[PDB]
Formats: structure tokens, C-alpha cells, sequence
């Protein structure tokens, strides 16, 4: 867990990385008690109880967002992160784990290695890491490669320095999408 | 493997404005990371700057506030620095760097130009001064003497210095050339053989100044 | 800013050898670093980035260490090809500095050097200024003492020191002491010396000369 969780660093809301991590022992009470996490969100599952549960196939959908930025991703809430960088569906059947990590991450006047869609050409889709930072083109200017006018670059840098307030600040998600349990002996 | 190429060597004068410029070649241009360093000689590497290849974001240091610009071409896909108010302290080698390449951005040099030379002076191209170092009797040590060819107040870098045009290989010693309170620069080259064949060869330095164009030669007499 | 300092300055080793080096920040650093070689008259290779890691291309020899402050370089072997200065570099925070420097030389016997003095030449006399030149050769480790005593009198300042860089094969060092001076000194001195102390010679060693 600790690898996929508190690492060196993470990845951006455009190029999050789901690492498979099954076909072991998913200690899930450890976290629990070690509650070093602010958020749990479990949303379609017990997270108390998710040691002992067995599943077949386990993800972890590894990106940073900002703490106004953690609400966003949501399933069923769309926004700047659930619509345009990383979309939660509503078939969640696991469990979002979220905590501030400006010691490992958050570099003074703002994370250049996160940059994040402020205006992704077209709608992002269900569980999906668009990579391609095209030019949003408003409708007249066709913005194929070209800046200026109606020219919007998606990829916008992560604001993300430790003098940040926590609402602006890295905060390391993993996503674990169920679709690997305790002792079972 | 991405690779990294820029201009020559370039010798600018106080008050005035330079250019330099590194063409990348890169197999994929994906905010690719330009971001510049420099180098007094021989001493702390001290950080220029990274111009964003992606788009357009010029992000600069703090001591060079105010006065370094940086772009880039796209087509071309090479990218430009000035460097403004150039002044004595400024002389240095100027190194391109970047090519995150995998992931968007970094903070680290992981593809380097090969260097760029700026000598920021007040003097002007000149020829090359030139003496022999002959030795004496007094000092035979184990039969071997030292002997050599100085050049002083010469301007720029550098003096390619030779002995009988390759004839001599052994012993060389080519010493770096040194700052005077005058803003010229001096070199002494030295070699040392046997003192058995002093009186009885012949041994001619040969001093080499492309930027003055001058060849000059003196035969050493002891 | 981010401080950096890094010891030691310079280190000894030999082929076949293990040579640690530490880089020393000032104030705390999260795991935020690099490591650099630098050969004479070069363009600089990286082979640490984030005070751990490994990247390609390089020998299995390195190896980073160290988080927090105090960071730690490792080689297991001392191939030829490590003989180089070492830089650390920080990116924690705002401006990014690096380090000293740390070379790494060639250890032998503490050989010792032989010493030459070259009075001007004439025509340097009708030049209009007189240089007076001190030579050491193949001398070790470079580290060496070189004064000037004219009349039986000290002089400073008006010396310069211009030390060659180490051999490949030779693996010594040669230095050239450089006394510069106007026509007015030249004659109201008469006798002209220049003295070394050297950690290989038994004694301080000086030479001297008047004029012819």
C-alpha cells in the first residue's frame, strides 16, 4: 500500500497512473489505524470492514489535486477534475484516499511539474487521463496548433507552493475502483 | 538520443547586449523543458532560467531580474537568450539544458548543451607578445634542464602553443593563461630534455593566434 | 535561499576504491537533489537526480544516499573514468544553487619537485617592465609554498601563481611563480631569490641569482 500511497512524488489529474495492485494480502485495517489520511471517502463499499473483504482485481488511480479541488472529483459531481482531468463514475466501488503532502510535493512558487485541464478541447469521459494538452478552440478560430484568440491551453501549471493554504495545496489521492482480502484461513 | 547544439564563441564589451541560441533535437516535443544555466569560470555554477517550449512561460532568477529575456522558435524549435547590461563579472560559459522529455517538467539538467564561451571585455584583438625561457648550467638536474616560450598581453582565448610543429611530444606542460590587472591575458608554456643535446639541437616554440591570424616562431638560445 | 556547502573540498583515492562524499545543507531539504560529474573542459554529466535514484546510462557504481540535510555519494570501485570533480545540487526551493566542488586525484609516493629560476630576458629589459620566472616540476600532492625574497626582503602582491592541472599518466604537478615588476625595481634590487616549502622536501628550498 505504502508504495501506490505516500510516495517520493505523484502524478497530474491529466496523466494519473491506476497501478493494479492485487493477488496479496489487502491490509486495509492498517490504514484505517493509521488514519495519517484526512479523507477515506469509500463510496460503494465498507472502508472500516475492506481488509477482510475479498475482491478480485484492486486499482490505484495515483494524482494530486488542490484542497478546493478534492471535492471536484466526486461520483456523479462534475467539475474542472470529475468532467476535465480525472472523471469518478457512479459505479465507484471503492475508496478515495486523500491527505496534504507539501513536504514531498509542494515545491516553493508553485508545483511546474503538475499541470492540470483548465480547458480541455472536448468533454473528458468516464475514468479516462487525457494526455493530449491541444489548444481549446471557442468555437470561430479553429486552434489546431495555433494560440491567440479563442486559443485556451488546456494543461495550466498546478499552483501548488507550501505557503498555499490547504485549499490550494497537493493533496495525494489513490483511488482503489474494486471490481485480495484478509487471512481466509 | 535527444540531442542538444548552440553557437560558438563570442566576445561582447560593456553596456552592450548578447544573443545566444541552442536548435534541440528532441523525439518528442512535449513541454519540452528548455532551461538555461551558467558558469564563471572555474567556480559556482550559478542558475539562468527556464523559458516553457510548451506554450510561452518564461519563468527567470532573482539576481538576473530585469535584465535576461529568454524565447524560443517553434518550427525551428530553438530557443534564444538574451542577456542585457553585460558587464566584467558576466565573462562565462553559458550551458542549455532541459529535455524532460518522459514526464511534463522538471528541475533537473538531464541533456546538456555543449557550452557556450562569452568573454565580456574592453580591450581589443592583439597580437600575441612572445620571449624564450632559456636555461642555465648552474641548474643541470640529472643532466635534464628546463626551457620554454612566453607570451604575454595578448588578447582573446586562446594561444595554441607547439614545439618544432609536433617534433617534441615528451615533458609538455602548456600552463592555462591567467587575467592581468591590464585585462590581458599570458601563457607560459614550458619543456624540459635532456641536457646532454642542449647546445647541439634545435628547439622552436610555435605560437598560434587565429584571431589576430599570427604565426610566430623564436628559436630559444641558452 | 537554500544553502549548500559540501565537504571535504578536495579528497584522495586509487584505483579500485571506494571515495564517500557528503553534501551539507543548511536547512532541511525533502530528499531534493542531484548529482553531477564534471571533467575539465566540459559540459556536465548527471547520474543522481532526487538524492536516491539511479538514471540510465550510467555505471552500477553510483549510489545516492541521505535524506533530511545531510546527503551522502557512493562508488563501490574506482574505475579511470571516475576522476572528475563531484557537484550536489538542491531543488527544494527557490533560487537553485549547487555545491564547492569535489575532485577526486591520483595517489603514489610523495615525490618531490625540482625547482628552476629564469632571470628576464634583455629584451624584456627594453620592454620597459621585467618578469622573473620560478619553476616546480612534478611535484606532489599539488599543494606547495612559494614566496619571493628580493634583497633579502619578502615581497607580495605582485606575484601571480599559475599551477598546471594534474597529468593523466604522469599523475604529477608543475607550478610557475611569476614575479613582475618596473625598470625602476629591477636595478635598485641586485639580488633576486625565490624560496619553496613542499611537504616532500626535507628543508625549505630556495634559489636564487643577481643580476648576470
Amino acid at each position: 500500500f505504502g508504495e501506490v500511497f505516500n510516495a517520493t512524488r505523484f502524478a497530474s489529474v491529466y496523466a494519473w497512473n491506476r497501478k493494479r495492485i492485487s493477488n496479496c494480502v489487502a491490509d486495509y485495517s492498517v490504514l484505517y489505524n493509521s488514519a495519517s489520511f484526512s479523507t477515506f471517502k469509500c463510496y460503494g463499499v465498507s472502508p472500516t470492514k475492506l481488509n477482510d473483504l475479498c475482491f478480485t482485481n484492486v486499482y490505484a488511480d495515483s494524482f494530486v489535486i488542490r484542497g478546493d479541488e478534492v471535492r471536484q472529483i466526486a461520483p456523479g459531481q462534475t467539475g474542472k477534475i470529475a468532467d476535465y482531468n480525472y472523471k469518478l463514475p457512479d459505479d465507484f466501488t471503492g475508496c478515495v484516499i486523500a491527505w496534504n503532502s507539501n513536504n514531498l510535493d509542494s515545491k516553493v512558487g508553485g508545483n511546474y511539474n503538475y499541470l492540470y485541464r483548465l480547458f480541455r478541447k472536448s468533454n473528458l469521459k468516464p475514468f479516462e487521463r487525457d494526455i493530449s494538452t491541444e489548444i481549446y478552440q471557442a468555437g470561430s478560430t479553429p486552434c489546431n496548433g495555433v494560440e491567440g484568440f479563442n486559443c485556451y491551453f488546456p494543461l495550466q501549471s498546478y499552483g501548488f507552493q507550501p505557503t498555499n493554504g490547504v485549499g490550494y495545496q497537493p493533496y495525494r489521492v489513490v483511488v482503489l475502483s474494486f471490481e485480495v482480502c484478509g487471512p481466509k484461513k | 538520443q535527444v540531442q542538444l547544439v548552440q553557437s560558438g564563441a563570442e566576445v561582447k564589451k560593456p553596456g552592450a547586449s548578447v544573443k545566444v541560441s541552442c536548435k534541440a533535437s528532441g523525439y518528442t516535443f512535449t513541454t519540452y523543458a528548455m532551461h538555461w544555466v551558467r558558469q564563471a569560470p572555474g567556480q559556482r555554477l550559478e542558475w539562468m532560467g527556464w523559458i516553457n517550449a510548451g506554450n510561452g512561460n518564461t519563468k527567470y532568477s532573482q539576481k538576473f531580474q530585469g535584465r535576461v529575456t529568454i524565447t524560443r522558435d517553434t518550427s525551428a524549435s530553438t530557443a534564444y537568450m538574451e542577456l542585457s547590461s553585460l558587464r566584467s563579472e558576466d565573462t562565462a560559459v553559458y550551458y542549455c539544458a532541459g529535455g524532460g522529455g518522459r514526464r511534463l517538467q522538471f528541475d533537473y539538467f538531464d541533456y546538456w548543451g555543449q557550452g557556450t564561451l562569452v568573454t565580456v571585455s574592453s580591450a581589443s584583438t592583439k597580437g600575441p607578445s612572445v620571449f624564450p625561457l632559456a636555461p642555465s648550467s648552474k641548474s643541470t638536474s640529472g643532466g635534464t634542464a628546463a626551457l620554454g616560450c612566453l607570451v604575454k598581453d595578448y588578447f582573446p582565448e586562446p594561444v595554441t602553443v607547439s614545439w618544432n610543429s609536433g617534433a617534441l611530444t615528451s615533458g609538455v606542460h602548456t600552463f592555462p593563461a591567467v587575467l592581468q590587472s591590464s585585462g590581458l591575458y599570458s601563457l607560459s608554456s614550458v619543456v624540459t630534455v635532456p641536457s646532454s643535446s642542449l647546445g647541439t639541437q634545435t628547439y622552436i616554440c610555435n605560437v598560434n593566434h587565429k584571431p589576430s591570424n599570427t604565426k610566430v616562431d623564436k628559436k630559444v638560445e641558452p | 535561499d537554500i544553502q549548500m556547502t559540501q565537504s571535504p573540498s578536495t579528497l584522495s583515492a586509487s584505483v579500485g576504491d571506494r571515495v564517500t562524499i557528503t553534501c551539507r545543507a543548511s536547512q532541511s531539504i525533502s530528499s531534493w537533489l542531484a548529482w553531477y560529474q564534471q571533467k575539465p573542459g566540459k559540459a556536465p554529466k548527471l547520474l543522481i537526480y532526487d538524492a536516491s535514484s539511479l538514471e540510465s546510462g550510467v555505471p552500477s557504481r553510483f549510489s545516492g544516499s541521505g535524506s533530511g540535510t545531510e546527503f551522502t555519494l557512493t562508488i563501490s570501485s574506482l574505475q579511470p573514468d571516475d576522476f572528475a570533480t563531484y557537484y550536489c545540487q538542491q531543488y527544494n526551493g527557490y533560487p537553485w544553487t549547487f555545491g564547492q566542488g569535489t575532485k577526486v586525484e591520483i595517489k603514489r609516493t610523495v615525490a618531490a619537485p625540482s625547482v628552476f629560476i629564469f632571470p628576464p630576458s634583455d629584451e624584456q629589459l627594453k620592454s620597459g617592465t621585467a618578469s622573473v620566472v620560478c619553476l616546480l616540476n612534478n611535484f606532489y600532492p599539488r599543494e606547495a609554498k612559494v614566496q619571493w625574497k628580493v634583497d633579502n626582503a619578502l615581497q607580495s602582491g605582485n606575484s601571480q601563481e599559475s599551477v598546471t592541472e594534474q597529468d593523466s599518466k604522469d599523475s604529477t604537478y608543475s607550478l610557475s611563480s611569476t614575479l613582475t615588476l618596473s625598470k625602476a625595481d629591477y636595478e635598485k634590487h641586485k639580488v633576486y631569490a625565490c624560496e619553496v616549502t613542499h611537504q616532500g622536501l626535507s628543508s625549505p628550498v630556495t634559489k636564487s641569482f643577481n643580476r648576470g
